[PDB]
Protein backbone atom coordinates (compact mmCIF):
# COMPACT_ATOMS: atom_id res chain seq x y z
CA UNK A 1 0.00 0.00 0.00
CA UNK A 2 1.83 3.06 -1.31
CA UNK A 3 1.27 6.44 0.30
CA UNK A 4 -1.08 8.75 -1.47
CA UNK A 5 0.45 11.93 -2.80
CA UNK A 6 0.24 14.69 -0.26
CA UNK A 7 -1.83 17.81 -0.58
CA UNK A 8 -0.43 21.28 -0.13
CA UNK A 9 1.22 22.25 -3.32
CA UNK A 10 4.02 22.61 -0.81
CA UNK A 11 6.26 19.56 -0.80
CA UNK A 12 9.62 20.88 -1.88
CA UNK B 1 9.00 -12.01 14.90
CA UNK B 2 9.52 -8.43 13.71
CA UNK B 3 8.54 -7.32 10.20
CA UNK B 4 8.90 -4.29 7.93
CA UNK B 5 7.31 -2.79 4.83
CA UNK B 6 9.33 -0.18 2.91
CA UNK B 7 8.99 1.77 -0.34
CA UNK B 8 11.93 3.13 -2.36
CA UNK B 9 11.48 6.11 -4.70
CA UNK B 10 14.20 7.32 -7.08
CA UNK B 11 14.00 10.22 -9.53
CA UNK B 12 16.87 10.97 -11.93
CA UNK B 13 17.06 13.97 -14.22
CA UNK B 14 18.73 13.54 -17.62
CA UNK B 15 19.20 17.07 -19.04
CA UNK B 16 18.68 17.11 -22.81
CA UNK B 17 17.68 13.46 -22.87
CA UNK B 18 14.07 13.77 -21.76
CA UNK B 19 12.16 14.33 -18.51
CA UNK B 20 13.42 12.84 -15.18
CA UNK B 21 12.94 9.08 -14.83
CA UNK B 22 11.08 7.81 -11.75
CA UNK B 23 11.50 4.35 -10.24
CA UNK B 24 9.80 2.65 -7.28
CA UNK B 25 10.08 -0.70 -5.49
CA UNK B 26 8.09 -2.02 -2.57
CA UNK B 27 9.46 -4.51 -0.06
CA UNK B 28 8.25 -6.62 2.82
CA UNK B 29 11.20 -7.74 4.91
CA UNK B 30 13.80 -8.80 2.33
CA UNK B 31 11.10 -9.63 -0.21
CA UNK B 32 10.33 -7.33 -3.12
CA UNK B 33 6.62 -7.46 -3.97
CA UNK B 34 5.90 -4.47 -6.19
CA UNK B 35 7.74 -2.36 -8.80
CA UNK B 36 7.37 0.65 -11.11
CA UNK B 37 9.50 2.24 -13.84
CA UNK B 38 8.34 5.40 -15.66
CA UNK B 39 10.32 4.36 -18.75
CA UNK B 40 8.16 1.26 -19.28
CA UNK B 41 6.19 1.20 -22.56
CA UNK B 42 3.05 1.23 -20.41
CA UNK B 43 3.97 2.53 -16.90
CA UNK B 44 2.07 0.36 -14.42
CA UNK B 45 2.68 -0.67 -10.86
CA UNK B 46 3.51 -4.38 -11.23
CA UNK B 47 3.52 -7.42 -8.89
CA UNK B 48 6.84 -9.07 -8.10
CA UNK B 49 5.62 -11.63 -5.54
CA UNK B 50 2.79 -14.23 -5.81
CA UNK B 51 0.84 -12.98 -2.78
CA UNK B 52 0.01 -9.57 -4.30
CA UNK B 53 -1.12 -10.88 -7.67
CA UNK B 54 -4.43 -11.75 -6.03
CA UNK B 55 -5.18 -8.06 -5.44
CA UNK B 56 -8.24 -6.63 -7.17
CA UNK B 57 -8.25 -4.26 -10.17
CA UNK B 58 -9.09 -1.30 -7.92
CA UNK B 59 -5.81 -1.85 -6.07
CA UNK B 60 -3.58 -1.64 -9.12
CA UNK B 61 -5.51 1.40 -10.34
CA UNK B 62 -4.75 3.14 -7.05
CA UNK B 63 -1.09 2.11 -6.92
CA UNK B 64 -0.38 3.14 -10.51
CA UNK B 65 -2.13 6.48 -9.96
CA UNK B 66 0.15 7.11 -6.99
CA UNK B 67 3.27 6.22 -8.93
CA UNK B 68 2.28 8.52 -11.78
CA UNK B 69 1.62 11.36 -9.39
CA UNK B 70 4.85 10.59 -7.61
CA UNK B 71 6.88 10.98 -10.78
CA UNK B 72 5.19 14.32 -11.44
CA UNK B 73 5.76 15.43 -7.85
CA UNK B 74 9.39 14.32 -7.66
CA UNK B 75 10.13 16.04 -10.99
CA UNK B 76 8.99 19.29 -9.39
CA UNK B 77 11.15 18.48 -6.38
CA UNK B 78 14.19 18.06 -8.63
CA UNK B 79 13.50 21.41 -10.25
CA UNK B 80 12.81 23.30 -7.02
CA UNK B 81 15.88 21.97 -5.22
CA UNK B 82 18.06 22.63 -8.28
CA UNK B 83 17.14 26.27 -7.69
CA UNK B 84 17.82 26.36 -3.96
CA UNK B 85 21.34 25.04 -4.60
CA UNK B 86 21.74 27.29 -7.62
CA UNK B 87 23.45 24.55 -9.60
CA UNK B 88 24.70 24.54 -13.18
CA UNK B 89 22.44 23.30 -15.92
CA UNK B 90 24.96 20.59 -16.71
CA UNK B 91 24.63 17.10 -15.24
CA UNK B 92 22.14 14.75 -13.61
CA UNK B 93 20.61 15.01 -10.17
CA UNK B 94 18.71 12.53 -8.02
CA UNK B 95 15.94 12.69 -5.46
CA UNK B 96 15.32 9.66 -3.34
CA UNK B 97 12.82 8.61 -0.77
CA UNK B 98 12.55 5.67 1.55
CA UNK B 99 9.50 5.25 3.77
CA UNK B 100 7.57 2.55 5.62
CA UNK B 101 6.95 0.95 8.99
CA UNK B 102 8.09 -1.75 11.40
CA UNK B 103 5.77 -3.86 13.52
CA UNK B 104 6.89 -5.93 16.50
CA UNK B 105 6.08 -9.59 17.26
CA UNK B 106 2.83 -8.19 18.69
CA UNK B 107 1.83 -6.75 15.31
CA UNK B 108 1.73 -3.16 16.53
CA UNK B 109 3.63 -0.12 15.26
CA UNK B 110 7.24 0.10 16.45
CA UNK B 111 8.53 3.07 14.45
CA UNK B 112 7.85 4.89 11.19
CA UNK B 113 10.18 6.63 8.75
CA UNK B 114 10.01 8.88 5.68
CA UNK B 115 13.45 10.02 4.52
CA UNK B 116 14.34 12.11 1.47
CA UNK B 117 17.78 12.46 -0.09
CA UNK B 118 19.19 14.83 -2.68
CA UNK B 119 22.12 13.60 -4.78
CA UNK B 120 22.87 10.68 -2.48
CA UNK B 121 22.89 12.76 0.70
CA UNK B 122 20.33 13.22 3.47
CA UNK B 123 18.06 16.13 2.64
CA UNK B 124 15.07 15.90 4.95
CA UNK B 125 13.60 13.21 7.16
CA UNK B 126 10.54 12.73 9.36
CA UNK B 127 11.57 12.47 13.01
CA UNK B 128 10.64 9.28 14.87
CA UNK B 129 8.00 11.22 16.82
CA UNK B 130 6.20 11.75 13.48
CA UNK B 131 5.50 15.48 13.81
CA UNK B 132 8.84 17.20 13.11
CA UNK B 133 11.54 17.31 10.45
CA UNK B 134 15.32 17.18 10.43
CA UNK B 135 16.67 19.48 7.71
CA UNK B 136 20.24 18.72 6.68
CA UNK B 137 21.00 22.19 5.33
CA UNK B 138 19.95 25.71 4.39
CA UNK B 139 17.86 24.53 1.43
CA UNK B 140 16.14 21.68 3.27
CA UNK B 141 14.96 24.15 5.90
CA UNK B 142 13.02 26.03 3.22
CA UNK B 143 11.35 22.72 2.43
CA UNK B 144 10.80 22.13 6.14
CA UNK B 145 8.97 25.46 6.30
CA UNK B 146 6.57 24.64 3.47
CA UNK B 147 5.80 21.19 4.89
CA UNK B 148 5.03 22.46 8.35
CA UNK B 149 2.88 25.26 6.99
CA UNK B 150 0.86 22.75 4.95
CA UNK B 151 0.40 20.13 7.67
CA UNK B 152 2.28 17.47 5.77
CA UNK B 153 3.56 15.70 8.88
CA UNK B 154 0.05 14.87 10.11
CA UNK B 155 -0.86 13.31 6.77
CA UNK B 156 2.28 11.19 6.93
CA UNK B 157 1.47 10.09 10.45
CA UNK B 158 -1.99 9.08 9.38
CA UNK B 159 -0.65 6.80 6.65
CA UNK B 160 2.26 5.45 8.72
CA UNK B 161 0.30 4.59 11.88
CA UNK B 162 -2.81 3.36 10.11
CA UNK B 163 -2.70 2.54 6.40
CA UNK B 164 0.94 1.42 6.32
CA UNK B 165 0.55 -0.99 9.26
CA UNK B 166 -2.77 -2.37 7.98
CA UNK B 167 -1.27 -3.23 4.58
CA UNK B 168 1.83 -4.78 6.16
CA UNK B 169 -0.31 -7.06 8.34
CA UNK B 170 -2.40 -7.96 5.29
CA UNK B 171 0.68 -8.89 3.26
CA UNK B 172 2.09 -10.92 6.15
CA UNK B 173 -1.06 -12.98 6.11
CA UNK B 174 -1.62 -13.47 2.42
CA UNK B 175 1.94 -14.61 1.79
CA UNK B 176 2.65 -16.25 5.13
CA UNK B 177 3.98 -19.47 3.59
CA UNK B 178 7.12 -17.66 2.43
CA UNK B 179 7.31 -14.37 4.34
CA UNK B 180 6.89 -15.95 7.77
CA UNK B 181 9.24 -18.81 6.91
CA UNK B 182 13.03 -18.84 7.11
CA UNK B 183 15.21 -20.93 4.79
CA UNK B 184 18.36 -22.43 6.28
CA UNK B 185 21.67 -21.94 4.45
CA UNK B 186 23.22 -24.84 2.62
CA UNK B 187 26.81 -24.88 3.74
CA UNK B 188 29.98 -26.46 2.34
CA UNK B 189 33.77 -26.02 2.16
CA UNK B 190 35.97 -25.87 -0.95
CA UNK B 191 39.70 -26.47 -1.33
CA UNK B 192 41.76 -24.19 -3.58
CA UNK B 193 45.54 -24.78 -3.50
CA UNK B 194 47.70 -21.75 -4.23
CA UNK B 195 51.08 -23.50 -4.06
CA UNK B 196 52.78 -26.45 -2.38
CA UNK B 197 52.79 -24.41 0.81
CA UNK B 198 49.46 -22.61 0.92
CA UNK B 199 45.84 -23.36 0.01
CA UNK B 200 42.60 -21.42 0.24
CA UNK B 201 39.64 -22.68 2.25
CA UNK B 202 36.38 -21.08 1.17
CA UNK B 203 33.25 -21.61 3.18
CA UNK B 204 29.94 -21.25 1.31
CA UNK B 205 26.43 -20.47 2.56
CA UNK B 206 23.82 -20.80 -0.17
CA UNK B 207 20.08 -20.52 -0.78
CA UNK B 208 19.23 -18.91 2.56
CA UNK B 209 16.61 -16.37 3.69
CA UNK B 210 16.54 -13.76 5.03
CA UNK B 211 19.91 -12.20 4.19
CA UNK B 212 21.02 -11.64 7.81
CA UNK B 213 23.81 -14.18 8.32
CA UNK B 214 27.12 -14.71 10.09
CA UNK B 215 30.15 -16.61 8.73
CA UNK B 216 33.50 -17.03 10.48
CA UNK B 217 36.70 -19.07 10.60
CA UNK B 218 38.47 -20.52 13.64
CA UNK B 219 41.86 -22.14 14.24
CA UNK B 220 41.88 -24.86 16.89
CA UNK B 221 38.65 -23.31 18.15
CA UNK B 222 39.97 -19.75 18.38
CA UNK B 223 38.93 -16.84 16.12
CA UNK B 224 41.04 -15.17 13.42
CA UNK B 225 38.92 -12.64 11.50
CA UNK B 226 41.64 -10.19 10.44
CA UNK B 227 42.80 -12.77 7.91
CA UNK B 228 39.40 -13.72 6.49
CA UNK B 229 38.17 -12.68 3.06
CA UNK B 230 34.45 -12.01 2.67
CA UNK B 231 32.09 -11.11 -0.13
CA UNK B 232 29.08 -9.00 0.49
CA UNK B 233 25.92 -11.00 0.76
CA UNK B 234 24.50 -11.37 -2.75
CA UNK B 235 21.08 -12.44 -4.09
CA UNK B 236 20.89 -15.66 -6.14
CA UNK B 237 17.95 -14.30 -8.13
CA UNK B 238 15.48 -16.81 -6.74
CA UNK B 239 14.77 -14.79 -3.59
CA UNK B 240 17.52 -16.48 -1.56
CA UNK B 241 21.05 -15.28 -0.83
CA UNK B 242 24.70 -16.34 -1.06
CA UNK B 243 27.92 -15.50 0.76
CA UNK B 244 31.34 -17.04 1.31
CA UNK B 245 34.35 -16.55 3.54
CA UNK B 246 37.87 -17.67 2.73
CA UNK B 247 41.13 -18.03 4.66
CA UNK B 248 44.58 -18.85 3.33
CA UNK B 249 46.04 -21.73 5.31
CA UNK B 250 49.33 -23.69 5.40
CA UNK B 251 49.24 -26.81 3.24
CA UNK B 252 48.76 -29.56 5.82
CA UNK B 253 47.02 -27.63 8.59
CA UNK B 254 43.50 -27.79 7.13
CA UNK B 255 42.33 -29.81 10.16
CA UNK B 256 43.08 -26.81 12.37
CA UNK B 257 40.31 -24.79 10.74
CA UNK B 258 36.54 -24.88 11.09
CA UNK B 259 33.93 -22.59 9.55
CA UNK B 260 31.11 -21.36 11.77
CA UNK B 261 27.66 -20.34 10.56
CA UNK B 262 24.69 -18.79 12.36
CA UNK B 263 21.33 -18.08 10.70
CA UNK B 264 17.70 -17.61 11.75
CA UNK B 265 16.81 -20.82 9.92
CA UNK B 266 19.19 -22.97 11.94
CA UNK B 267 17.94 -24.65 15.11
CA UNK B 268 21.49 -24.13 16.35
CA UNK B 269 24.89 -22.97 15.01
CA UNK B 270 26.77 -25.14 12.51
CA UNK B 271 30.42 -26.15 12.22
CA UNK B 272 32.07 -27.23 8.95
CA UNK B 273 35.53 -28.61 8.24
CA UNK B 274 37.33 -29.52 5.03
CA UNK C 1 29.77 13.02 -4.97
CA UNK C 2 30.23 10.01 -7.24
CA UNK C 3 30.48 6.45 -5.93
CA UNK C 4 32.28 3.76 -7.94
CA UNK C 5 30.19 0.59 -8.53
CA UNK C 6 31.29 -2.70 -6.92
CA UNK C 7 30.88 -5.80 -9.10
CA UNK C 8 30.32 -9.46 -8.20
CA UNK C 9 29.93 -12.12 -10.89
CA UNK C 10 28.65 -15.56 -9.90
CA UNK C 11 26.13 -18.28 -10.81
CA UNK C 12 22.85 -19.04 -9.11
CA UNK C 13 23.66 -22.69 -8.43
CA UNK C 14 27.07 -24.38 -8.14
CA UNK C 15 28.61 -24.66 -11.64
CA UNK C 16 28.51 -27.98 -13.51
CA UNK C 17 29.94 -28.16 -17.05
CA UNK C 18 27.04 -28.62 -19.47
CA UNK C 19 24.29 -27.94 -16.95
CA UNK C 20 21.88 -25.00 -17.49
CA UNK C 21 22.30 -22.25 -14.89
CA UNK C 22 21.74 -18.56 -14.25
CA UNK C 23 24.74 -16.23 -14.39
CA UNK C 24 24.44 -13.19 -12.13
CA UNK C 25 26.13 -9.80 -12.26
CA UNK C 26 25.70 -7.97 -8.96
CA UNK C 27 26.47 -4.25 -9.23
CA UNK C 28 26.32 -2.24 -6.02
CA UNK C 29 27.56 0.88 -4.27
CA UNK C 30 27.31 3.40 -7.13
CA UNK C 31 26.08 6.92 -7.78
CA UNK C 32 24.51 8.43 -9.85
CA UNK C 33 21.85 5.77 -10.78
CA UNK C 34 22.72 6.08 -14.48
CA UNK C 35 24.54 2.95 -15.61
CA UNK C 36 25.13 0.61 -18.55
CA UNK C 37 25.54 -3.11 -17.93
CA UNK C 38 26.16 -5.83 -20.50
CA UNK C 39 27.20 -9.47 -20.16
CA UNK C 40 29.87 -11.14 -22.30
CA UNK C 41 30.23 -14.71 -23.56
CA UNK C 42 33.83 -15.25 -24.66
CA UNK C 43 33.81 -11.47 -25.11
CA UNK C 44 30.63 -11.04 -27.14
CA UNK C 45 27.45 -9.26 -26.03
CA UNK C 46 24.67 -11.54 -24.82
CA UNK C 47 21.29 -10.58 -26.35
CA UNK C 48 18.80 -11.57 -23.65
CA UNK C 49 19.88 -10.12 -20.31
CA UNK C 50 17.28 -9.49 -17.61
CA UNK C 51 17.68 -6.43 -15.39
CA UNK C 52 16.19 -6.30 -11.90
CA UNK C 53 14.79 -2.99 -10.68
CA UNK C 54 17.15 -0.22 -9.57
CA UNK C 55 16.92 -0.17 -5.75
CA UNK C 56 19.14 1.36 -3.04
CA UNK C 57 20.55 0.84 0.45
CA UNK C 58 20.88 2.68 3.78
CA UNK C 59 23.70 4.91 2.56
CA UNK C 60 21.54 5.86 -0.45
CA UNK C 61 23.84 4.04 -2.89
CA UNK C 62 22.23 2.03 -5.69
CA UNK C 63 22.33 -1.64 -6.58
CA UNK C 64 20.98 -3.71 -9.43
CA UNK C 65 21.10 -7.35 -10.56
CA UNK C 66 21.82 -8.48 -14.11
CA UNK C 67 21.40 -12.11 -15.08
CA UNK C 68 20.96 -14.43 -18.04
CA UNK C 69 20.62 -18.17 -18.62
CA UNK C 70 23.88 -19.88 -19.50
CA UNK C 71 25.59 -23.27 -19.68
CA UNK C 72 29.15 -23.49 -18.27
CA UNK C 73 31.76 -25.45 -20.17
CA UNK C 74 35.46 -26.13 -19.66
CA UNK C 75 36.55 -23.46 -22.13
CA UNK C 76 33.87 -20.76 -22.48
CA UNK C 77 34.69 -17.55 -20.58
CA UNK C 78 32.05 -15.23 -19.14
CA UNK C 79 32.26 -11.62 -17.94
CA UNK C 80 30.41 -8.47 -16.92
CA UNK C 81 30.98 -5.01 -18.37
CA UNK C 82 29.92 -1.79 -16.68
CA UNK C 83 29.84 1.78 -17.99
CA UNK C 84 29.45 4.40 -15.27
CA UNK C 85 30.21 8.14 -15.18
CA UNK C 86 32.55 7.65 -12.20
CA UNK C 87 34.84 5.57 -14.41
CA UNK C 88 36.55 6.83 -17.56
CA UNK C 89 37.12 3.26 -18.72
CA UNK C 90 34.37 0.65 -18.76
CA UNK C 91 34.95 -1.99 -16.09
CA UNK C 92 34.98 -5.70 -16.88
CA UNK C 93 34.93 -8.55 -14.38
CA UNK C 94 35.35 -12.17 -15.44
CA UNK C 95 33.33 -14.92 -13.78
CA UNK C 96 35.31 -17.23 -11.51
CA UNK C 97 34.00 -20.72 -10.82
CA UNK C 98 35.43 -20.78 -7.37
CA UNK C 99 34.06 -17.43 -6.22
Amino acid sequence: GSQKLTTGNCNW
Amino acid sequence: GSHSMRYFYTAVSRPGRGEPRFIAVGYVDDTQFVRFDSDAASPRMEPRAPWVEQEGPEYWERETRNMKEATQNFRVGLNTLHGYYNQSEAGSHTLQRMYGCDVGPDGRLLRGYRQDAYDGADYIALNEDLRSWTAADAAAQITRRKREEAGVAEQCRNYLEGTCVEWLLRYLENGNETLQRADAPKTHVTHHPISDHEVTLRCWALGFYPEEISLSWQRDGEDVTQDTEFVETRPAGDRTFQKWAAVVVPSGEEQRYTCHVQHEGLAEPVTLRW
Amino acid sequence: IQKTPQIQVYSRHPPENGKPNILNCYVTQFHPPHIEIQMLKNGKKIPKVEMSDMSFSKDWSFYILAHTEFTPTETDTYACRVKHDSMAEPKTVYWDRDM
